[PDB]
């Protein structure tokens, strides 16, 4: 109730420094094709060739990258290529977002810092599938009381199970208002221990 | 409770009936069927049975219970509503709160269960007395299958002015009645169905004792004692003068506890040092 | 000012604050002039006090307004130790004649605040390290606030020619008007000034 | 894992007047790119009864028949393949007289029919599955 | 904010009680009150008639909108409209529900008073969600509520807000 | 690729989102802090060594390796600040003083960070008001009622009463007190609020 952690950034310009979110966030895979050789480390993978195809974490990828392509270039993997980008169109109401992630909006919305062509057709689909699975997060999360909910919570992402569980947090608080129930004063973190 | 559970467990049909042998057991038999009760309907519970027979429910029985002597039937109490589906007499909140203090499974120190049954009587705790009323039951199975032991075996021995009993641990379910406090009422209760079982004279005005063991490892039993019953007794008991004098003459080890004086605990030794000089005291 | 209205103006001055993503405007007149009937009719209850309905009747609204007050300022406290260089940064270059965003205690407070935590984080982990990372700026580790949130508000002062922007084109922006007593659910940069103006109050 | 296309989606690079007016403005296709003259053509040179279909293109088109045409199956595939002949006779009315009446298959990526024998409820009658 | 803090904002409200005790003029830093003649109605506001209730000392009266008449014509002009209208009093819920628990006996008809209420309540309830569904569906920018109480806002605001403002990052992350 | 070491300091915090302070990790953070030195030094290596021959061709092996460390700088101080906000709350709902079982998982330097925190804390709530200002610690939700019943249920020695009128506290007893007293026993874990 008073332990604010420090929330996510990963959806505007650029993801806040201190959010444990986003630091495994973009601790995620991604490939890439080198542009020179990379001597003295190719130990990893001394030297590397250029043109290859190596996967490197999203982090390693930023400074890593320039307009020029001068050491790399990126080519986005294939949950955001034009292949899905039609199922997501079909109905996003079917799709496991936990599999495919388990952050989608976030990895997505940095993939626009690349530069890519199709990049007014990514920022359409996250638009346009947030817009889709909305009518079914806002009916069955301020609609499911006392219920086992780990079923209607098994196929979201980092960016919408925390939609869900401030549904929650305001229907059993409503249904606990009206059973003259939130009058009592309890214990607060330290029926965290018990 | 079903119909037929509750007039072979309340101590006043359980009496007269004779619930417990055989022979008369038919006579409950009888008696449903002077008044047109299915014996199906009979043996479900209250609230789900037919609408076309509770009509005139408690006047139908007291009638066919004047036809076997039982005349005093109908008693006096009061009944509470709160909304839709409440609906409480005033012997039910009785029998659930004194069952939910003198539960027998024992989960801390003697002021735990005073708290949860406290609790029980504002209507903002309906899930702890709807649950005070499994024990209340559960309590009640387990006596007249206890005053059927001592009838069916002649435990009442009559030590002369007054009778007596005891008990046995390795008959089931003797450690509910362990508590100093929920021993008097199946003492009271023994005396109601035994004065209308035995064919004596003499046995049917004598007060009874009862002892039962208290403490294993101290080795010590509880003991009681109640008026001579009857249907107008005055309810004057007299036996917290008779222990002390008792304990006072064998000069052993007693201990008057609790707030009432006719209750005390014994060394299972000094049983016979104390009996043999009470029986000698009332004479 | 009728005490009378102090309370009323300072429940306002309590909405506001729990619902703005920035904090707000420091009003340091009303809690220094609450504390003062706190402070007085505490006086005039420990001296009468043998009368024993009159003093219950006291001590409730006592306890009511020392709630509001009370919830009030640590809903502050929450602010500042969030955005602790970015609330001392605003109050360092203030342009003189605006009104400060910092009581004269809760700065002594943030300024506490930030010398302790970064004369923690120089002695665990920023002081084994190689003799060019030692010094971390704290204007790109502690996020800003996020002045782009929507907020419902209800206005009580007639307002037109206010500029709804759905998106970034500069085109595609209607012009919107606001009745008396309505209320709408706007972004809170568009309506920013307005809550420092009494114009409007998040509810 | 869930196959919500028949082409795996992971590495494929490596009254009735208004539907059937609907259906021939669709088959057109000349003026965008061409995609389905490249295909009736196709399947006069190879003598076909049916055209395989992409819904895809359905939604991109006018989402209204897509939706409407995975729910009503049956009375928008009797006008389907009405403005499918009438298309073909557009071309070659010789050829759209060698066959009884044609037939239009379909594939591509339907919301939530995607179903197993197991989940083939009674709330999809009349509706195209998969 | 939480409910148990619109119940706050809501014992606000004045309400009118019959005391049955003796007490002259009380001077609150929220006004004046009194003075108490026993047998004699006066104005106070809510958290000190409840208080006075539950010590046996007054016997609260039902305010003038909650009649069940008045409520059984608010309840048809309610479903009729398509947009939110006027209500009684600014917190009808609280009221309704304080009231109605502590001076259920003071109220007659109660459980009709209580059952209108509660049909008010779950349509008020039923056009947010279409209206704040078209927002979404369609992408707006602002929305005018017209008539919503503190409470029906405070239900289902802390999502509908939440969930806004990803969207409108997720449609300005193009621009730059 | 690296920091495989910093990135389990970081995959356990995540797993406790309920705020519980969970057990100081010095081994995973001298673990990290050596590997900061190595890079360093073996970078630092050839940058010089760029300048001392013309291995341009190495700039690559700088940034991939200049990079790699403000990582792990960044996984290390999230880490060392995250914690410090689960010891804040510490002072908001248990109270000024702790029980040795959180005493007992924070580093020993957390402790002056707190005992600085606290101090601070006191030195502004005495600086409200004319007298002692106001405790804003207490009063976490609305006044219902003027007095409380409340119902031990732990041992403690014996609580006071402003006027020098203590009560004891046994188990299973429960008293009628002013809610003004009882909000910090009851917060914690002591009493309970029973007639709601």
């Amino acid at each position: 109730e008073a332990y604010f952690r420090v929330e996510s950034g990963a959806l505007g310009p650029e993801e806040n420094f201190l959010s444990l979110d986003d630091i495994l966030m973009s601790h995620e895979k991604l490939p890439v094709r080198t542009e020179t050789a990379m001597p003295r480390l190719g130990a990893f993978f001394n030297a590397v060739p250029q043109g290859s195809k190596l996967e490197l974490p999203l982090w390693l990828a930023k400074g890593l990258f320039d307009n020029k392509r001068r050491i790399l270039s990126v080519e986005l993997p294939k949950i955001y290529q034009e292949g899905w980008r039609t199922v997501f169109s079909a109905d996003p109401n079917v799709v496991d977002l936990h599999k495919m992630g388990p952050h989608f909006y976030g990895f997505g919305s940095q993939l626009l810092h690349f530069d890519s062509p199709e990049n007014a057709d990514i920022s359409q689909s996250l638009l346009q599938t947030f817009i889709g699975r909305f009518r079914r997060i806002m009916d069955s999360s301020q609609n499911a009381y006392n219920e086992d909910t780990s079923a209607l919570v098994a196929r979201l992402d980092e960016m919408e199970r925390g939609l869900f569980q401030t549904g929650q947090k305001g229907l059993n608080d409503f249904q606990c208002w009206e059973k003259g129930q939130a009058s009592q004063i309890t214990a607060s973190n330290l029926v965290q221990n018990y | 409770w079903s119909l037929h559970d509750s007039l072979c467990n309340t101590s006043y049909t359980a009496a007269r009936f004779k619930l417990w042998s055989v022979h008369g057991q038919k006579r409950l038999q009888e008696f449903l069927a002077d008044m047109g009760l299915p014996l199906k309907q009979v043996k479900q519970k209250f609230q789900a049975m037919d609408i076309s027979l509770k009509e005139n429910l408690r006047e139908m029985i007291e009638q066919s219970a004047n036809k076997f002597g039982m005349k005093d039937m109908r008693v006096q109490t009061f009944s509470i509503h709160f909304g839709f589906k409440h609906k409480f007499l005033a012997s039910d909140v009785v029998f659930a709160t004194m069952s939910l203090m003198e539960s027998p499974e024992k989960d801390g120190s003697g002021t735990d269960h005073f708290i949860q049954a406290l609790d029980s009587l504002s209507r903002s705790n309906l899930d702890k007395l709807y649950h005070g009323l499994e024990l209340a039951k559960k309590q009640l199975r387990a006596t007249q299958q206890t005053i059927a032991s001592c009838l069916c075996t002649n435990l009442v021995i009559s030590q002369g002015p007054f009778l007596y009993c005891s008990l046995m641990e390795g008959t089931p379910d003797v450690m509910l009645f362990s508590r100093p406090a929920s021993l008097s009422l199946l003492s009271k209760h023994l005396l109601k169905s035994f004065v209308c079982s035995t064919k004596n004279r003499r046995c049917k005005l004598l007060p009874l004792v009862m002892a039962a063991p208290l403490s294993m490892e101290h080795g010590t039993v509880t003991v009681v004692g109640i008026p001579p019953e009857t249907d107008s007794s005055d309810r004057k008991n007299f036996f917290g003068r008779a222990f002390e004098k008792a304990a006072e003459s064998t000069s052993s080890r007693m201990l008057h506890n609790h707030f009432d004086l006719s209750v005390i605990e014994l060394k299972a030794e000094d049983r016979s040092k104390f009996l043999d000089a009470l029986i000698s005291l009332l004479s | 000012l009728t005490p009378a209205e102090l309370i009323e103006r300072l429940e306002q001055a309590w909405m506001n604050e729990k619902f703005a993503p920035e904090l707000l405007e420091s009003k340091p007149e009303i809690v220094e002039c609450v504390m003062e009937q706190l402070e007085h009719m505490e006086e005039n209850l420990r001296r009468a006090k043998r009368e024993d309905l009159k003093v219950s009747i006291h001590q409730m609204e006592m306890e009511r307004i020392r709630y509001v007050l009370s919830s009030y300022l640590r809903c502050r406290l929450m602010k500042i130790e969030k955005f602790f260089p970015h609330v001392l940064e605003k109050e360092k270059t203030r342009p003189e004649g605006e009104p400060s965003s910092l009581s004269p205690e809760e700065l002594a407070f943030a300024r506490e605040f930030m010398a302790n935590t970064e004369s923690y984080l120089k002695n665990v982990a920023l002081k084994h390290m190689p003799p060019n990372l030692q010094k971390v700026d704290l204007f790109r580790a502690v996020p800003k606030p996020d002045l782009d949130s929507y907020v419902f508000l209800r206005v009580r002062e007639r307002q037109e020619n206010i500029l709804v922007e759905p998106d970034t084109d500069e085109q595609r922006d209607y012009v919107i008007d606001l009745e008396k007593g309505s209320q709408h659910l706007i972004r809170y940069k568009t309506i920013a000034p307005l809550v420092a103006s009494g114009a409007v109050q998040l509810i | 894992m869930l196959p919500r296309s028949p082409p795996l989606p992971r590495g494929n690079l490596w009254e009735l007047r208004e539907a059937q007016r609907d259906y021939l403005d669709f088959l057109d296709d000349e003026e965008d790119q061409g995609i389905y003259q490249s295909k009736v053509r196709e399947l006069i040179s190879d003598n076909q009864y049916r055209l395989i279909v992409n819904v895809n293109d359905l939604r991109r088109k006018n989402e209204k028949r897509a939706n409407r045409l995975l729910n009503n199956a049956f009375e928008e595939l009797v006008a389907f393949q009405r403005a499918l002949k009438d298309f073909v006779a557009s071309i070659d009315a010789t050829y759209a007289k060698q066959y009884e009446e044609f037939y239009v298959g379909l594939e591509g990526s339907f919301g939530s029919k995607h179903v197993s024998p197991r989940t083939l409820t009674s709330c999809f009658l009349s509706c195209v599955v998969c | 904010m939480d409910a148990a803090e619109v119940e706050f904002l809501a014992e606000k409200e004045l309400v009118t009680i019959i005391p049955n005790f003796s007490l002259d003029k009380i001077y609150l830093i929220g006004g004046d009150l009194g003075p108490f003649n026993p047998g004699l109605p006066v104005e106070v506001p809510l958290w000190l008639a409840i208080n006075l209730k539950q010590r046996q000392k007054c016997r609260l009266l039902p305010p003038e909108w909650m009649d069940v008449e008045k409520l059984e014509k608010m309840r048809d002009h309610e479903r009729k409209e398509e947009t939110f209208t006027p209500m009684p009093s600014p917190y009808y819920m609280e009221l309704t529900k304080l009231l109605l628990n502590h001076a259920s006996d003071n109220i007659p008809k109660a459980d009709e008073i209580r059952t209108l209420v509660k049909d008010m309540w779950d349509t008020r309830i039923a056009k947010l969600r279409v209206s704040a569904d078209s927002f979404v569906r369609q992408q707006e920018a602002h929305a005018k509520l017209d008539n919503l109480t503190l409470m029906e806002i405070n239900t289902s605001g802390t999502f509908l807000t939440q969930a806004l403002n990803h969207m409108y990052k997720l449609r300005t992350n193009l621009q730059p | 690729m690296f920091c495989e070491k910093a990135m389990e300091l970081i995959r356990e915090l995540h797993r406790a989102p309920e705020g519980q302070l969970p057990a100081f990790n010095e081994d995973g953070l001298r673990q990290v802090l050596e590997e900061m030195k190595a890079l360093y030094e073996q970078n630092q290596s050839d940058v010089n060594e760029a300048k001392s021959g013309g291995r341009s061709d190495l700039i690559p092996t700088i940034k991939f390796r200049h990079c790699s460390l403000l990582r792990n700088r960044r996984c290390t101080v999230a880490y060392l600040y995250d914690r410090l906000l689960r010891i804040r709350a510490l002072r908001w709902e248990y109270g000024s003083v702790l029980p040795n079982a959180l005493r007992f998982h924070m580093a020993a330097e957390e402790m002056e960070w707190f005992n600085n925190y606290k101090r601070s804390l006191a030195t502004y709530m005495r600086s409200l008001g004319g007298d002692e200002g106001l405790d804003i610690t207490q009063d976490m939700k609305p006044p219902k009622s003027l007095y409380i019943e409340v119902r031990c249920l732990k041992d403690y020695g014996e609580f006071e009463v402003d006027d020098g009128t203590s009560v004891l506290l046994k188990k299973n007893s429960q008293h009628f007190l002013p809610r003004w007293k009882c909000e910090q026993l009851i917060r914690q874990g002591v009493l309970e609020h029973i007639l709601s």
